RNA sequence: UAAUCGAUAAACCCCGAUAGACCUUACCAACCCUUGCCAAUUCAGCCUAUAUACCGCCAUCUUCAGCAAACCCUAAAAAGGAACAAUAGUAAGCACAAUCAUAGCACAUAAAAACGUUAGGUCAAGGUGUAGCUUAUGGGUUGGAAAGAAAUGGGCUACAUUUUCUACAUAAGAAUAUCCACCACACGAAAGUUUUUAUGAAACUAAAAACCAAAGGAGGAUUUAGCAGUAAAUCAAGAA
C-alpha cells in the first residue's frame, strides 16, 4: 500500500512513470552516443567520388547541409550520402554525356 | 444578441450552477480556467494536443460516470501528469465510485501514456448559485 | 487517430462501462423507424423492386 | 471514423508524404541545382514527376480535426473558428480570455 | 536519504537564470514569496524582478456564416518573473531547482539559463600548436 | 480544510459562496503544501545535500581572474507528455580576449577571422552552436571552435605578407 | 438567521487559529492585514474582478445587516410606528420633528457634507426612496437653521460626514550635486509613447543638450524649439538655465512635448512657491491625456466607418 | 466521430423543437452490456460465498434473457405512457364548465380547507 | 459555359474564405468499386429535400429601457394600477446602471446590452426531428472549369506646384505639358509586351527590372464618413 503522497511520488519514479527532476530535455535520448566530430566533419564520406569534379561542389553542399542538421541521427546522414553515391553510380551515361567524364 | 454559452432567463424558476451563471465575458473577471496547462503561453508548444486530450477527457469523464456528473470538469496539467478533479453527485454505491475510480486511472494512465490522478468530491446537490 | 477514439469508446460501450447518449439517442429513433416500417433496404433490394 | 471522407483523403495524404519524403527531398536537391549539369536535371525531372502526386507537400490541407472545416482553422490549436470560440467561451480554453483594451 | 562524496571538482554557476511564465499574476506573486523563501533558507543569495508582459490578441468572425461586420476578439497575456541568483555551486543549484521544479504550479512554465563557470580547455592554456 | 473560506462572485444577498462543492475554489491552484513552516522544515532537510562555495570567489575581478570563460546554457519545463524541447541544443561561449595569452598579430588575426562574433566594444568573443541534437555535442564543438580559433590566429602565412 | 452569526463567528475564530498555527503566526497579533496576505498566498487566484477573489472574513462585513424580530411571541409589535412599513424612517422622522418642536420652544464648508442616501439606508438598515432622503436632509437644514443646542449639535453630527480636498503639485526639494557643489532637479516627462528625463542645472550658460546633441540640431522643427521655450520664457530663466537632456520613444512632436512636461517639472525646484500655481493654469505640468485611439474591428479608423449603403 | 458526437440534452432540444421527450437514462445499469460481462463491482455484488469474484462473462441464452427484460421494459413504459389517459368531464367533453378543481390551498395561518 | 452552393432593403455586394493552379471541391466530363474507415450489427455511407421542424452560433431594432414570476386593489377585470405638502400599489429575478479591461487617477474607448421583433441569417462548421437515396442522391482515379457585350457595389492610384526627381530627415540641387522638330518630354502604367527571380512535382500565382507610356486636366442627378489625438495624410506588423 501506499503510506504517503510522497511514497506515490517516489514509486512512480523508480518505475519510471513520473519525471526526473530537474528537468533535463535530453533525458532519454543517448543520440547513439555520438559525438560533434561525428556529425560537423563529413570527409568520411566523401572519399569515394570524383575529387575536382561539380560533383564535389554538389555533396560539399550536401555536406554543408548535413552538418547543420539538428534534426537527424548519424545514420540517416550517412544514407542519404550513400544514396548520392548509388544515384551518380547508376548513371555514368549522363554524368559521360554532359562535357565532363566523371568516376 | 450573443448566443454564446448562455443560459436564458425563464419564468425564473430554473436551477443554475456558478459557472452556467457566468457568461463568456466574465472570464478571468470572475470565472475562472476550467483547464490548465502551459500550452498557450507565448513561447510554448503543443497546445493543440492538451486540447484535443481535454476535449476527450471531457466527452470520457461524462460516459464512464452517467448522471452522476455535477458541474464541468476540472483539468490540471502539472509535470506530465494530470489532475482531473470532479465534482461528483451523489447517486452511486461507493462501492461502484471505487470500481471506477481505478477504472478510469488505469485506462486513461494507458491511453495518454502519462499518469493520471483523479479526485472525486462528491455532493449532495447540485450546487444552486442562481434562481430556485 | 480517430478510428481509435471511435472503436475504444465504442467497445468501452459494450463492455458496459462507458455510455453513449448519442448512440442511443441513435439507436432508440433507428428502432422507432424500423418500427413503423420504414428501415434501411436489404442491399440490392430496395431498387429494382 | 475520421469525421468526414475528405478528413481520411487528407489523412492518407499525410501517410503518404512522411512515406516519400526523403526521396522528393533528394530528388529535388540535384533538380534545384544550378552547379550540376542540365542532363541530370532533367531526367531528375521526370523522377520526381514519376512518384505518386498524393505524395506530393502542397496537395496537403490542414482543416479543423474536431470538425473537419477546411477553411477558418487557427494554426496553433488546429480548429476551426466556430469549434475554437466554443470551447473557449466555456473556459474550457486555458489562458483564452475575452480581449478588451 | 543517502549522500555520496565523489573526489571530482563540482561545477560552479556565476548566474542562475530562472524565467517563470504565467497566466494569473497571483501565482506568479505566491510562487516568487516562495522561491525567495526556500532560497533564503538555502543562503543561495537571490534577486527577483519583472518583466515587461505580453499580450496576444486576435480575432475571429462572431457568427456561423455571414457578418463580417461583427468579429470576437481574444486574448493571451503572458506575465513574469525572473529569479537571478548568483555565486551557486553544481550541487546547490540541483537541489534548490529540483525543489522549485516539484513544486510548479500547473499553469505556469520555467525557463532555465545557467552560466557556468569554466577557466581554459586543455589544449589552449599555454601551448602554441 | 478546517480554514472556512468563501469564494465566488455573491449574488445581492451578498453572500460570496460557501466553501463546499465551490468549483472556482477547486480550479485555484494551491500553494496550501508550501505554507512557510513546511518551507523551512523542507530547505533544513535540503541543507545537507548542498555543497559550500569558494571563499574568494565574491568579486566579479577574482572570476575573471580566474576563470575567464562563461558557457551559456538553458533548460525549459512545461506541463505535458513529451520532455523534449527543441531550444535546449543551444549553447554559448563568452570569453573575454583580454584574458587571452594572443600575440599582437594573433589577436588581430583573431578579430578579422571571427567577426561580428567578437564585441569590440566589451571584448567579448561570443560562440553559440546549434548544430548537434544534444547540449554535451554543443559544448564539445564550441570548445572546438575555440581551440581552434586559437591555434589558427598563430599562424602566418603567405597571403598574409601579401 | 442569527443562528447563523454565532455559528459562523465561532467556526471564524477557530478557522483563525487554524490560520495561524500552519502560517505560523501569534494568534494574537494576526490581524485582517496578516488574514488577506495569508489566504492570498495559499490560493492565488489572478482575477480581475475582486469581489470574485477568495476572502475569510469576520461574517458581519461578509453578511448583509439583517431587520431583527419585529414582534413579540404574542403578536403584538414592539414599535409604535410598525404599521407605516418604514418605521426606521419615520422614527427619524418623529425624532428629528421632535427636536425641532422643542428647540422651537425652548428658543422662544469645512469640507462637511449630509449623508447620501446609500448611507442612510445603511445607518437605518432600510432600504429608501429618494423623495424620502430629500425630505429628511430638508428637515436637517430646517434643524441648522435655528438656533443650536448641545444634543441638537450632537443629533445633526450623526448625520454629518467630511470630505478631503488636496490640491498643490508636489514640490521636490532640490538636490546639490557634490562633484560642483552645485544644485540641480531632475525632471520626467512623459507623453503619447514618449517618454523624457530633464535634469536642469540652476547655474546655466543658457546651454540646452538633448541626447548628448544641442536642442538646435535635435529639433530642426522651429515649432519644438518654441515649445521647449514655453516654460523659461514663462518664468524668464532663459538664459539662467543648463539643461541635460534624455528623451525616446514616438516622434519629433511628441519628443518637444515630453521634454516640455519634465522640463516644466524640473523647473519648479528653482521657482517661486506662487509661480506653480501659474505654471499649472497655464497648463504646463499636467501630462496630455490625449493618445491614438485603438481601430475597432469592422470599422476603418477607429472611428471612420466602412462606407455605408442604403440600398 | 466519437469526437462528431453531443450531450444527450442538447439532441433532446434539437428534437423537441421548442424555439415528446423519453429519456435513455431509465432502464440501464452500470456495467450493462450487450457483449454481457459481469463486472465485480456493477453487475454483482463484490464477494459471493468465497471472495473476490473475478471478471465473468454470462451465456448466449443469459443474455438472451435480460435483453428480452429491457425489451419487456421499454414496451411497459411505452403502455404507461399511453394509459395516462383518463379524466371525468364537467358538463361536455372539453368545457371546463363544472370540473372539479380540487379543495383551495391551505392560507399562511396554517388554515385549512 | 458540359460545369458548385450560400448571402442579396436598412440587417447583400474584398460576404461564409484570416483566402480555389493540383489539393481544397461540394461542380461537369469520362472511367472504375459494391457490408464500401469502425469492435459488432438486413449494416455502413449521402455537402440530397426541409433554416417555415431545430440545437448551435449571429444579424436587427439597441446604448432601447424595459421584461417577469408572487401577491394586492378596481359598484368588474378586454385591461388598468401614478401624483411626494402623494390619491392603491408591494415584489426578490433578468436588463440598464455599478464594478471589471485598456496596468495608478479621472474621462474616453472597449465590453456588455434582457424580453421580445424580422417564420431575419445559416440542414455546406458540427449536430440533429421528418422525409427521401442504398450495383447509388454512396466511395474512388483522371482531366476540366472560374470566358466578357455589358451593368453596377466597394476599393487603389492619379489628374500634378501644398507638385515630380536625387540626396536626405523635415533650410538643399535640378525637373516643371509648351516650346518646337524636341534627338520629345512635365504629372499619370497600378494596365500590357519581354526577361529574370520567389514558391511549387505542375505556373496559370506573386515580386523585380527593361520597355511603353494610355485614359485622366478635379467628375451629372445624388450621395458616404468624421466632434480630437478624431478626420485626413504617412509607415510598419500579424493572421491564414
Ligand atoms: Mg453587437
Ligand atoms: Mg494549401
Ligand atoms: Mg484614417
Ligand atoms: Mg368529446
Ligand atoms: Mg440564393
Ligand atoms: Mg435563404
Ligand atoms: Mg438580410
Ligand atoms: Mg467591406
Ligand atoms: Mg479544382
Ligand atoms: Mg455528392
Ligand atoms: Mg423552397
Ligand atoms: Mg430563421
Ligand atoms: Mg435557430
Ligand atoms: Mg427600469
Ligand atoms: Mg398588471
Ligand atoms: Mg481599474
Ligand atoms: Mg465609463
Ligand atoms: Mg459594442
Ligand atoms: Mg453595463
Ligand atoms: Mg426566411
Ligand atoms: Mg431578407
Ligand atoms: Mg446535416
Ligand atoms: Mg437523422
Ligand atoms: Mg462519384
Ligand atoms: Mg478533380
Ligand atoms: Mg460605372
Ligand atoms: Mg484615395
Ligand atoms: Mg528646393
Ligand atoms: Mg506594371
Ligand atoms: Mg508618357
Ligand atoms: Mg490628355
Ligand atoms: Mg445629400
Ligand atoms: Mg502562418
Amino acid at each position: 500500500p501506499f503510506q504517503n503522497g510522497f511514497e506515490e511520488m517516489i514509486q512512480w519514479t523508480k518505475e519510471g512513470k513520473l519525471w526526473e527532476f530537474p528537468i533535463n530535455n535530453e533525458a532519454g535520448f543517448d543520440d547513439d552516443g555520438s559525438e560533434f566530430h561525428e556529425h560537423i566533419f563529413l570527409d568520411k564520406y566523401l572519399q569515394d567520388f570524383p575529387k575536382q569534379g561539380p560533383i564535389r561542389h554538389f555533396m560539399e553542399l550536401v555536406t554543408c547541409g548535413l552538418s547543420k542538421n539538428p534534426y537527424l541521427s548519424v545514420k540517416q546522414k550517412v544514407e542519404h550520402i550513400e544514396w548520392f553515391r548509388n544515384y551518380f553510380n547508376e548513371k555514368r551515361v549522363i554524368l559521360k554525356e554532359s562535357g565532363i567524364q566523371l568516376n | 444578441k450573443n448566443r454564446a454559452a448562455r443560459v436564458r432567463v425563464s419564468k425564473g424558476d430554473k436551477p443554475v450552477t456558478y459557472e452556467e451563471a457566468h457568461a463568456p465575458h466574465y472570464i478571468a473577471h470572475r470565472k475562472g480556467w476550467l483547464s490548465l496547462h502551459t500550452g498557450n503561453l507565448d513561447g510554448e508548444d503543443h497546445a493543440a494536443e492538451r486540447t484535443v486530450e481535454d476535449v476527450f477527457l471531457r466527452k470520457f469523464m461524462l460516459g464512464t460516470f452517467p448522471g452522476c456528473l455535477a458541474d464541468q470538469l476540472v483539468l490540471k496539467r502539472r509535470a506530465n501528469q494530470l489532475e482531473i478533479c470532479a465534482l461528483v453527485l451523489r447517486q452511486l454505491p461507493p462501492h461502484k465510485f471505487y470500481f471506477l475510480v481505478g477504472y478510469s486511472e488505469t485506462l486513461l494512465s494507458h491511453f495518454y501514456k502519462c499518469p493520471v490522478h483523479l479526485h472525486l468530491q462528491t455532493v449532495p446537490s447540485k450546487v444552486v448559485y442562481k434562481y430556485i | 487517430n480517430h478510428n481509435t477514439y471511435f472503436a475504444l469508446m465504442g467497445t468501452l460501450r459494450f463492455l458496459g462501462l462507458y455510455r453513449d447518449e448519442h448512440q442511443d439517442f441513435r439507436d432508440e429513433q433507428l428502432r422507432l423507424k424500423k418500427l413503423r416500417g420504414k428501415g434501411k433496404p436489404r442491399k440490392g433490394e430496395g431498387k429494382r423492386a | 471514423y475520421y469525421v468526414d471522407w475528405k478528413m481520411l483523403r487528407d489523412v492518407k495524404r499525410r501517410k503518404m508524404a512522411y512515406e516519400y519524403a526523403d526521396e522528393r527531398l533528394r530528388i529535388n536537391s540535384l533538380r534545384k541545382n544550378t552547379i550540376l549539369p542540365k542532363d541530370l536535371q532533367e531526367v531528375a525531372d521526370e523522377e520526381i514527376a514519376s512518384l505518386p502526386r498524393d505524395s506530393c507537400p502542397v496537395r496537403i490541407r490542414n482543416r479543423c480535426v474536431m470538425t473537419s472545416r477546411p477553411r477558418g482553422v487557427k494554426r496553433r490549436w488546429r480548429l476551426s473558428r466556430i469549434v475554437f470560440r466554443h470551447l473557449a467561451d466555456h473556459g474550457q480554453l486555458s489562458g483564452v480570455q475575452r480581449a478588451m483594451w | 536519504p543517502e549522500i555520496t562524496i565523489s573526489d571530482e571538482p563540482d561545477t560552479l554557476y556565476k548566474r542562475l537564470s530562472v524565467l517563470v511564465k504565467g497566466h494569473d499574476k497571483a501565482v506568479l506573486d505566491s510562487y516568487e514569496y516562495f522561491a525567495v523563501l526556500a532560497a533564503k533558507e538555502l543562503g543561495i543569495s537571490i534577486k527577483v524582478h519583472e518583466p515587461p508582459r505580453k499580450i496576444e490578441r486576435f480575432t475571429l468572425l462572431k457568427s456561423v456564416h455571414i457578418f463580417k461586420k461583427h468579429r470576437v476578439q481574444y486574448e493571451m497575456r503572458t506575465l513574469y518573473r525572473c529569479l537571478e541568483l548568483e555565486h551557486l555551486t553544481g550541487s546547490t543549484a540541483d537541489v534548490y531547482l529540483e525543489y522549485i521544479q516539484r513544486n510548479l504550479p500547473e499553469g505556469v512554465a520555467m525557463e532555465v539559463t545557467k552560466t557556468k563557470l569554466e577557466q581554459l580547455p586543455e589544449h589552449i592554456r599555454k601551448p602554441i600548436w | 480544510v478546517p480554514l472556512p473560506v468563501r469564494m465566488g462572485y455573491p449574488v445581492k444577498r451578498g453572500v460570496p459562496m460557501a466553501k463546499e462543492g465551490n468549483l472556482e475554489l477547486l480550479k485555484i491552484p494551491n500553494f496550501l503544501h508550501l505554507t512557510p513552516v513546511a518551507i523551512k522544515r523542507h530547505c533544513e532537510a535540503l541543507k545537507d545535500f548542498c555543497t559550500e562555495w569558494p571563499a574568494a570567489l565574491d568579486s566579479d575581478e577574482k572570476c575573471e581572474k580566474h576563470f575567464p570563460i562563461e558557457i551559456d546554457t538553458a533548460d525549459y519545463v512545461s506541463a505535458g507528455p513529451s520532455i523534449r524541447n527543441p531550444k535546449a541544443r543551444v549553447v554559448t561561449l563568452r570569453v573575454k580576449l583580454s584574458s587571452l595569452n594572443l600575440d599582437d598579430h594573433a589577436k588581430k588575426k583573431l578579430i578579422k577571422l571571427v567577426g561580428d562574433r567578437y564585441c569590440k566594444s566589451t571584448d567579448v568573443l561570443t560562440i553559440k552552436t546549434d548544430r548537434c541534437p544534444l547540449k554535451r555535442q554543443n559544448y564539445d564543438y564550441a570548445v572546438y571552435l575555440l581551440t581552434v580559433l586559437y591555434h589558427e590566429s598563430w599562424k602566418t602565412e603567405e597571403w598574409e605578407k601579401k | 438567521t442569527v443562528d447563523f452569526i454565532k455559528k459562523q463567528i465561532e467556526e471564524f475564530n477557530i478557522g483563525k487559529r487554524h490560520l495561524a498555527n500552519m502560517m505560523g503566526e501569534d494568534p494574537e497579533t494576526f490581524t485582517q492585514e496578516d488574514i488577506d496576505r495569508a489566504i492570498a498566498y495559499l490560493f492565488p487566484s489572478g482575477l480581475f474582478e475582486k469581489r470574485a477573489r477568495p476572502i475569510m472574513k469576520h461574517p458581519e462585513e461578509i453578511f448583509p445587516k439583517q431587520r431583527a424580530i419585529q414582534w413579540g411571541e404574542d403578536g403584538r409589535p414592539f414599535h409604535f410606528l410598525f404599521y407605516t412599513g418604514k418605521q426606521s424612517y419615520y422614527s427619524l422622522m418623529h425624532d428629528t420633528y421632535g427636536k425641532l418642536l422643542d428647540v422651537e420652544k425652548h428658543h422662544n464648508p469645512i469640507g462637511s457634507r449630509w449623508l447620501i442616501k446609500e448611507e442612510l439606508e445603511e445607518m437605518l438598515v432600510e432600504k429608501l426612496s429618494d423623495q424620502d432622503y430629500a425630505q429628511f436632509i430638508r428637515l436637517l437644514e430646517r434643524l441648522s437653521a435655528l438656533p443650536c443646542g448641545a444634543t441638537e449639535e450632537d443629533f445633526v453630527n450623526r448625520f454629518r460626514r467630511s470630505i478631503p480636498x488636496x490640491x498643490x503639485x508636489x514640490x521636490x526639494x532640490x538636490x546639490x550635486x557634490x562633484x560642483x557643489g552645485m544644485a540641480f532637479s531632475r525632471g520626467e516627462g512623459k507623453r503619447k509613447t514618449a517618454k523624457a528625463e530633464v535634469v536642469v542645472y540652476g547655474q546655466g550658460s543658457g546651454r540646452i543638450d538633448v541626447n548628448g546633441v544641442d536642442y538646435l540640431l535635435y529639433f530642426p522643427v522651429t515649432q519644438d524649439r518654441e515649445q521647449l521655450m514655453f516654460p523659461l520664457h514663462f518664468l524668464d530663466r532663459l538664459g539662467k538655465h543648463d539643461m541635460t537632456c534624455a528623451v525616446s520613444g514616438g516622434g519629433r512632436s511628441a519628443q518637444a512635448g515630453a521634454v516640455r512636461l519634465a522640463m516644466a517639472r524640473a523647473l519648479c525646484s528653482f521657482v517661486t512657491e506662487d509661480e506653480v500655481e501659474w505654471m499649472r493654469q497655464a497648463g504646463l505640468l499636467t501630462a496630455d491625456p490625449r493618445v491614438r485611439e485603438r481601430k475597432k474591428p469592422g470599422q476603418e479608423g477607429a472611428r471612420r466607418k466602412f462606407t455605408w449603403k442604403k440600398r | 466521430s466519437f469526437f462528431t458526437k453531443l450531450t444527450a440534452d442538447e439532441l433532446w432540444k434539437g428534437a423537441l423543437a421548442e424555439s415528446r421527450r423519453k429519456d435513455l437514462n431509465r432502464g440501464q445499469i452500470i456495467g450493462e452490456g450487450r457483449h454481457g460481462f459481469l463486472w465485480p463491482g456493477l453487475n454483482i455484488p463484490l464477494m459471493r460465498n468465497g471472495a473476490v469474484q473475478t471478471i465473468a462473462q454470462r451465456s448466449k441464452e443469459d443474455q438472451e434473457k435480460v435483453e428480452a427484460d429491457m425489451v419487456q421494459q421499454r414496451e411497459e413504459w411505452d403502455r404507461r405512457r399511453k394509459m395516462k389517459v383518463k379524466r371525468e368531464r364537467g358538463w361536455s367533453g372539453n368545457t371546463w364548465g363544472g370540473v372539479s378543481l380540487g379543495p383551495p390551498d391551505p392560507g399562511p395561518n396554517g388554515e385549512t380547507y
